[PDB]
C-alpha cells in the first residue's frame, strides 16, 4: 500500500528517473524491526555503529535528519558522521537554496557539519544546526543505587 | 607491468656489480 | 548456402547406386507447385527415369523457393567405407610399443589381451562416448580428400599434409579393419577384441587433429602426437604440454637454474619419443621473440585433442603443528554480518535450489503406481517427503557404515580425479551458506573467478610475479584436517550454523565405494575430494589462506581454482617452494613479467587461453541427443577457432550432415537443409557464417520460423503424470505452504515446470521424447500450412525495425592494439577498431530494485520478473513476504536473447565510442547489424533511423510478448 | 594468538589501497629468533647493518 502511493506522489516515468532509487527501501516488515532494536541496544551496550548508504538515494538522507536529531551523534563513528552531513550540506541543502556557488570544499578535521552552523543564514535552519550539532548525552550518576 | 619487467633488468645490473665487488672480499 | 550445395556432394560421394530435394515455400502459389514438383520426382526415380526435364520444369521451384531436405534413396548397406578406406592402406600399420605406460591397462595392447572373456571386457576406459561412428569420421575425412586433390597451389600442400597423415590411420585401421559401432554408438567385445583396444579413440583423435592441420607446423605436430599418441596414452599430452609454464617467463613485455627446469622438460619430452616439437621450442629459445610465440601456442592447445586420459577408478583413487594455514576466519568474514532470513530458512532455499544441485545415486523409486530409475537429487527429496523418510535434520553419516560413491572428471594431460557423491541432506544444510559465502566473494577481488561480472580480461590486465599450481594440494590427505578444522571452527541459524558443522565431521573420516572389476571395493580416504555446495567456494578460501601463509610489498594476491598467485628471483622461488615443501605439499611454485595458470597465459604481455577441446571425442555419455550432440560440436569448434586451434569448417559440416541425418526407413535417410539447420529456432544447429548470427528477413523464414516453434514442446507421457501423484502434489505443496500467503499460483505454476523441464533427463522421458520428436519432426517437413501463430519472438520484432534503417559506407581506423594475438582476423578486426569490454552485461536482471526486495528466499528467473514487470501496480505478488525497474527488466530479458553474453560478441565493447556510427532496441539493433557486416566484410557501415512516433506504439506492445528458443548447445561463453 | 587480538586492534582493512603487505609479519616463531641473534652478532662481530 504505502510504496504505492509512494510512486504517486512523485510523479515518475520512462527513462526519466529522479527519486527512483528511494525505495529499494521498502521491505521494513524486516528493517523497521532490525532499524528499531539495533538502535536501541545500541544506546544501551552503547556500541558505535557504521553506515551504508548511496549518494542517489536522498530519501533515504532526509530520514538521516531524524536520526540525527536524536543519537547525540557521538554515538556514531567519526568517519561516518563526516561522510553522511557534508553529503546532506552537498547534495541536499545548498543546490536547491540558491546557496550553491560552492558546493562546499572539505579537507577533514573539524567538524564538517558544525562549520554549516556558522555558514548561512535562516532561523528555523539555524537552531536545528545547533540543537544537533552541540547534542550530547547528559552523564548522570545515581538511579536507585550507583 | 613495467614496475616488474624492471625489478629483474634491474637484479642482474644490481648483481654483477653487488658482485664485481664481492671479488675484492676474500671471504668463503 | 554453399553448406547446402555441398551435402549435395557428400550424398552423392556416399551413394553410387536417387536425390529428391524437397522445396517449401510460404507462397500458396508455389507450395503446390513445390508439391507437383515433388510427387513428379519420387515417381520418375522409382521409374527408373531421368529428372533433368522435372527441374527445368521447375526453374521457379529451385530459384524461388526454399530447401526444406534432401531425401536419400539407397540400397546398399553403408559399408563403403571397408572398400573406400583400402585405397589409403597403402602405408605401414602402426605397432605401439607395449612398453610405455605405468599402469599396464593404459599401454595399447590387444583388447583380447586386457579383456580375455567378453564378461570381462569394458569400453569404459576408451570409449568415445559420442553419438558419431569412427567409420563416419572416417567417411568424412575421404569426402574432403576426394574433393580437394586437385587443389592447387598452397591449398594442395594442405591436402598433401591432409593426404600422408590420413594414411598412417588409413593404414594402421586396415590392418584390423573399421570396427562397427551399435545403435548406442559403443564398441562392443566381438568387435574390439581383436584389435589394439586402444584404436577406436585414438582414430577419432588423429582424425580430428588431421582434419585441423594447414601450414607445415600443423603438420609436424599433428604427426607427432597422432604417432606418439597410439602407443603413449598417459603422459604425451602432460609432457607436450608442459614447459609451456616456464616459456612465459622467458619473453619481455630469468634465473640460470629456471632454464635447467626447462631443459629437463625438453629432455623429457625428448626421452619420450619425440623429436620435431622439443626441435621448435628449442629454435624459439634461442631469440625468445613474441612475434614468434604464436608457435609455441599451438603446441600447448595441440597436446590436448590426443585424447582422454581415462584409467581405472581405483588407480585414480589411489595418487591420494605448522598448520597459521587453518586464516581459512576467512570463513567468519564471509558470514560475520548476515540473523538473516537465508540463513534462518536455509532448508527452503537448498530444496528449492536442487534443480541446481549436484547428482546421487539413482535410487529406486515408485509415484502412484509404477517404478522408476531417477539419480536426480530432487526427486529422492519428493519420494523422501512423502514417505516419512524425509528427515534433513539428521544428515546421512558418510563412513564405513555409509560410504560415499564415487563419480569422477577426466582432462587431456592430467591424473584422473574422483567426485563423491553424496546424498541431498549435504547440499540442503550446504546452499545456504556458500550462497552467502560467494556474495562476500563477489565483492571481494582476491577471488578472481567471482568478484562482480568480471570476465577473464579483468584478471588479465590486473597481473603493477609469483604463480603456482597448488591442484595436487587441494587433495593433499594433509590437507583435510586443516580445512575441514577451519570451516568448522568458523562455524533457524544455529540450526543451519550447526548442520553445515556436522558435514565437516561426517567428512573427516569418510570412506569410498571405490570399485575395482566387476566388483565394488571399499577402501577409507583420507583426502578431500569435490561433491559439496562448498567445493568450489571453499576450495578457494583454502587456496587463498595457503598463498597468504606462504607469501626479503603486496600489490595484488589472487586465487583461482587450482592456481594462485601475486605481485610482489632465484631466492624467492627457493624459499617459496620450500616454504611449500615445509608444509608438505605438491606443487609447482613458479616466479617471474608472465604467468600461466589452468585458465589463462599471459605471454609476453599478451593474454592466450588454451584452445584444446577435443572435438571427436567426449569425455562422458551424457544424455544429449544425436542433434543436440551437433549444435554442442558446432559451438566446441568455434570456441577453438576463436582460442586457436582450428578445425577445417568443410569437415565440420559434414559432421553436422551425418549428425542431423534421420532415416524413415531402412534405405532412406532424410538431410536437414541449412535453412532448417540455421535458422535461430530450438533446432538450430549452427550458423551460415561463423561469428554471425542470422535473424528471420525474408517471408520464408519467418514462415517457417513461426512454423517450427510449434512442434518445439512436445509433452512426455511420464512428466504429466509423475505430477499426478500425491508425492509431486505434496511435495509442491510443502514447498509452497512455507513460501506463500495469498494466491500465489503466478509462483505456484513456475514451481511445477521448473521439476517437469528436468524431469526429462530420466531415460524413459528423455529417450521417449527424443524418440517420439523424430516422428513429428519428419512430418513436419512433410506439410505444414496449417498454424495458428500469434506469438511473437526477437524474429518478429527485428523484422519489423529493419525496413528503417538506413545504411550508408562509413568508416573506423584501427587504434587498439592486440593482446589476444589466437583471435581470427575478422574477429580481431572488431576489437581493434572498437576495443571490448572486461564485464558481463546484466542478462538476469538481478540487478534491479524489484528483485532486490524480492531478496524472500525465493528467487524469480528472468522470464517471471519479465512478466510479473509487464503487469498493472495493483497485481504487482511482493505473496512472498515483502519501479518505473520495469526498463531494466526488459533490457536483461532482451539480452538474454541475443547470447549477448555468450559466443564472440561476449568479446565486443558494445558501448564502445567508437561504435558514433549510430545516429534501446533500435540502437541495439543498429549495433549489432553494424558489428556483424564487419564481421562479414571488413568495412564498416553507418545506420539512420527516421521511425515514425505511431510506429514506435505498436512496437512497444510487441516489446512486452516476446518467447524464447531453449537449445542450450549454442552455449559458446568460454571465458 | 597475538596476532589475532592484532587484528582485532588493528583494523586491518579499512579504505587503504595496500593492505597484507603488513602482515607479512609471520615466520615469527623464527623472525624473533633471526632477529635476536642477528642482532648481537653484529654487536659483537662489529658488523654494520
Amino acid at each position: 500500500a504505502q510504496i504505492q502511493k509512494m510512486s504517486q506522489d512523485l510523479q515518475l516515468e520512462a527513462l526519466t528517473i529522479q527519486s527512483e532509487t528511494q525505495f529499494l527501501t521498502g521491505i521494513n516488515s524486516q528493517a523497521a524491526n532490525d532499524c528499531f532494536k539495533t538502535l536501541i541496544a545500541a544506546m544501551l551496550s552503547q556500541r558505535t555503529m557504521s553506515l551504508d548508504f548511496v549518494t542517489t538515494n536522498y530519501m533515504s538522507l532526509i530520514s538521516g535528519m531524524w536520526l540525527l536529531t536524536v543519537v547525540p551523534n557521538d554515538m556514531f563513528i567519526r568517519e561516518s558522521l563526516v561522510a553522511c552531513q557534508l553529503a546532506i550540506v552537498n547534495t541536499i541543502i545548498y543546490p536547491a537554496f540558491g546557496m550553491q556557488r560552492m558546493h562546499y570544499r572539505n579537507g577533514d578535521p573539524q567538524t564538517p557539519f558544525q562549520i554549516a552552523e556558522q555558514q548561512i543564514q535562516n532561523f528555523q535552519v539555524a537552531n536545528w544546526l545547533h540543537f544537533v550539532n552541540n547534542n550530547q548525552f547528559r552523564q548522570v550518576v545515581i538511579d536507585g543505587v550507583l | 607491468q613495467l614496475l616488474e619487467v624492471l625489478k629483474t633488468k634491474e637484479e642482474h645490473q644490481k648483481e654483477i656489480q653487488y658482485e664485481i665487488l664481492q671479488k675484492t672480499i676474500p671471504t668463503f | 548456402g554453399k553448406y547446402n550445395l555441398i551435402l549435395s556432394e557428400y550424398l552423392s560421394f556416399i551413394y553410387n547406386s536417387v536425390q529428391i530435394p524437397i522445396y517449401y515455400s510460404s507462397n500458396s502459389e508455389l507450395e503446390n507447385r513445390c508439391i507437383e514438383f515433388h510427387s513428379k520426382c519420387l515417381e520418375n526415380s522409382k521409374n527408373g527415369l531421368s529428372l533433368r526435364k522435372l527441374f527445368v520444369e521447375y526453374n521457379d521451384v529451385i530459384e524461388n523457393a526454399t530447401l526444406l531436405s534432401i531425401l536419400s534413396y539407397s540400397y546398399d548397406k553403408y559399408n563403403a567405407v571397408e572398400r573406400k578406406l583400402v585405397k589409403y592402406a597403402k602405408g605401414k600399420p602402426l605397432e605401439a610399443d607395449l612398453t610405455v605406460n605405468e599402469l599396464d591397462y593404459e599401454n595399447n595392447k590387444m583388447t583380447s589381451e586386457l579383456f580375455p572373456t567378453a564378461e570381462e571386457y569394458t569400453d569404459s576406459l576408451m570409449d568415445p562416448a559420442i553419438l558419431t561412428s569412427l567409420s563416419s569420421n572416417l567417411n568424412a575425412v575421404m569426402f574432403w580428400l576426394e574433393k580437394h586433390e586437385n587443389d592447387v597451389a598452397e591449398k594442395l600442400k594442405v591436402y598433401k599434409r591432409r593426404l600422408d597423415l590420413f594414411t598412417i590411420v588409413a593404414s594402421t585401421i586396415n590392418k584390423y579393419g573399421v570396427p562397427r559401432h551399435n545403435a548406442k554408438y559403443r564398441y562392443e567385445y566381438d568387435v574390439m577384441k581383436d584389435k589394439p583396444y586402444y584404436l577406436v579413440t585414438w582414430a577419432n583423435s588423429s582424425i580430428e587433429m588431421l582434419m585441423s592441420v594447414f601450414s607445415h607446423d600443423d603438420y609436424l605436430i599433428a604427426k607427432e602426437l597422432i604417432v606418439l599418441s597410439y602407443s603413449n596414452r598417459s603422459t604425451l599430452a602432460k609432457l607436450v604440454s608442459s614447459p609451456m609454464s616456464i616459456l612465459v617467463a622467458l619473453v619481455d613485455i630469468v634465473p640460470d637454474q629456471t632454464f635447467d627446469e626447462l631443459n629437463q622438460m625438453l629432455d623429457n619430452m625428448r626421452k619420450a619419443g619425440l623429436v620435431d616439437i622439443p626441435k621448435m621450442i628449442q629454435d624459439w629459445l634461442v631469440d625468445r621473440s613474441i612475434e614468434k610465440f604464436p608457435l609455441m601456442a599451438k603446441i600447448y592447445s595441440w597436446s590436448f585433442h590426443v585424447g582422454f586420459r581415462k584409467q581405472k577408478m581405483l588407480d585414480a583413487a589411489l595418487d591420494q603443528e605448522m598448520y597459521e594455514y587453518t586464516l581459512i576466519d576467512e570463513v567468519v568474514k564471509m558470514l560475520e554480518e548476515p540473523d538473516d532470513h537465508l540463513l534462518r530458512d536455509s532448508e527452503l532455499a537448498g530444496l528449492l535450489s536442487m534443480s541446481s544441485a549436484s547428482n546421487g545415486e539413482s535410487r529406486q523409486l515408485k509415484f502412484g503406481r509404477k517404478t522408476i530409475f531417477s539419480t536426480k537429487k530432487n526427486m529422492h527429496v519428493m519420494d523422501d517427503m512423502a514417505n516419512e523418510r524425509y528427515t534433513p535434520g539428521i544428515i546421512p553419516p558418510v563412513n564405513v557404515d555409509k560410504p560415499i560413491p564415487l563419480g569422477r572428471r577426466d582432462v587431456p594431460g592430467r591424473r584422473t580425479r574422483i567426485i563423491f557423491i553424496l546424498p541431498y541432506e549435504y547440499f540442503i544444510a550446504q546452499h545456504a551458506v556458500v550462497e552467502k559465502m560467494l556474495i562476500y566473494a563477489k565483492h571481494t577481488r582476491e577471488y578472481a573467478e567471482f568478484y562482480s561480472q568480471s570476465n577473464q580480461l579483468l584478471s588479465y590486465g590486473d597481473v603493477f610475479v609469483l604463480y603456482t599450481d597448488v591442484s595436487q594440494w587441494d587433495s593433499s590427505q594433509h590437507n583435510t584436517q586443516p580445512f575441514r578444522k577451519g570451516i568448522i571452527m568458523g562455524l533457524k541459524v544455529l540450526q543451519t550454523l550447526n548442520l553445515y558443522k556436522q558435514t565437516q565431521i561426517n567428512l573427516m573420516d569418510s570412506y569410498v565405494q571405490i570399485p575395482d572389476g566387476n566388483v565394488i571395493k571399499k577402501i577409507q580416504y583420507g583426502a578431500v575430494a569435490s561433491g559439496e555446495k562448498q567445493t568450489k567456494a571453499a576450495n578457494s578460501i583454502a587456496n587463498l589462506a595457503l598463498i597468504k601463509t606462504v607469501l626479503h610489498a603486496t600489490k595484488i594476491i589472487r586465487v583461482d581454482g587450482d592456481d594462485n598467485y601475486a605481485v610482489l628471483i632465484q631466492d624467492v622461488s627457493n624459499d617459496v617452494r620450500e616454504t611449500y615443501a615445509r608444509m608438505n605439499a605438491k606443487v609447482k611454485a613458479l616466479v617471474s613479467v608472465g604467468i600461466e595458470i589452468a585458465k589463462r597465459y599471459i605471454a609476453g604481455g599478451k593474454i592466450f587461453f588454451r584452445a584444446g577441446i577435443n572435438l571427436l571425442n567426449n569425455e562422458k555419455r551424457g544424455q544429449s541427443t544425436q542433434w543436440d550432440q551437433a549444435a554442442i560440436l558446432y559451438s566446441n569448434y568455434i570456441v577453438n577457432r576463436l582460442r586457436g586451434f582450428e578445425t577445417d569448417r568443410e569437415f565440420i559440416l559434414t559432421k553436422i550432415m551425418q549428425m542431423t541425418s534421420v532415416a524413415i526407413t531402412g534405405s532412406l535417410r532424410l538431410f536437414p537443409s541449412e535453412r532448417v539447420l540455421t535458422t535461430n529456432s530450438t533446432f538450430k544447429v549452427f550458423d551460415s557464417e561463423d561469428f554471425i548470427i542470422e535473424y528471420g528477413t525474408t517471408v520464408d523464414e519467418v514462415y517457417i520460423q513461426r512454423a517450427f516453434m510449434s512442434l518445439s514442446s512436445q509433452k512426455s507421457g511420464i512428466a504429466d503424470e509423475i505430477a499426478a501423484s500425491s508425492t509431486f502434489k505434496n511435495y509442491v505443496t510443502r514447498l509452497s505452504e512455507q513460501l506463500l500467503f495469498s494466491k500465489n499460483n503466478i509462483v505456484s505454476r513456475g514451481i511445477a515446470l521448473t521439476e517437469k523441464a528436468k524431469l526429462n533427463s530420466y531415460a524413459p522421458i528423455s529417450l521417449e521424447k527424443r524418440r517420439a520428436q523424430i516422428s513429428a519432426l519428419l512430418t513436419m517437413l512433410q506439410k505444414p500450412v496449417t498454424f495458428k501463430s500469434s506469438k511473437i519472438t526477437i524474429n518478429d520484432i527485428l523484422r519489423d525495425i529493419k525496413p528503417f534503417f538506413t545504411v550508408s559506407d562509413a568508416h573506423l581506423p584501427i587504434q587498439y592494439q592486440k593482446f589476444m594475438p589466437t583471435l581470427p582476423d575478422n574477429v580481431q578486426y572488431i576489437i581493434q577498431c572498437i576495443g571490448s569490454r572486461t564485464y558481463q552485461i546484466e542478462d538476469d536482471g538481478s540487478k534491479s530494485a524489484i528483485s532486490r526486495l524480492i531478496s524472500s528466499v525465493y528467487k524469480p528467473s528472468i522470464e517471471e520478473l519479465y512478466k510479473v514487470i509487464s503487469l498493472h501496480e495493483n497485481e504487482i505478488y511482493l505473496s512472498l513476504g515483502i519501479y518505473s525497474d520495469k526498463y531494466r527488466i526488459l533490457e536483461s530479458y532482451v539480452y538474454n536473447l541475443l547470447s549477448i553474453n555468450y559466443g564472440c560478441y561476449q568479446l565486443f565493447d558494445f558501448n564502445s565510442p567508437d561504435l558514433k556510427l549510430i545516429r534501446f532496441i533500435l540502437h541495439l539493433y543498429a549495433k549489432l547489424e553494424v558489428i556483424n557486416y564487419a564481421i562479414k566484410n571488413g568495412s564498416w557501415i553507418s545506420l539512420f533511423c527516421n521511425y515514425p512516433k505511431s510506429e514506435m506504439i505498436k512496437l512497444w506492445k510487441k516489446m512486452w510478448n516476446i518467447t524464447s528458443l531453449r537449445s542450450p548447445y549454442t552455449n559458446a561463453n568460454f571465458f
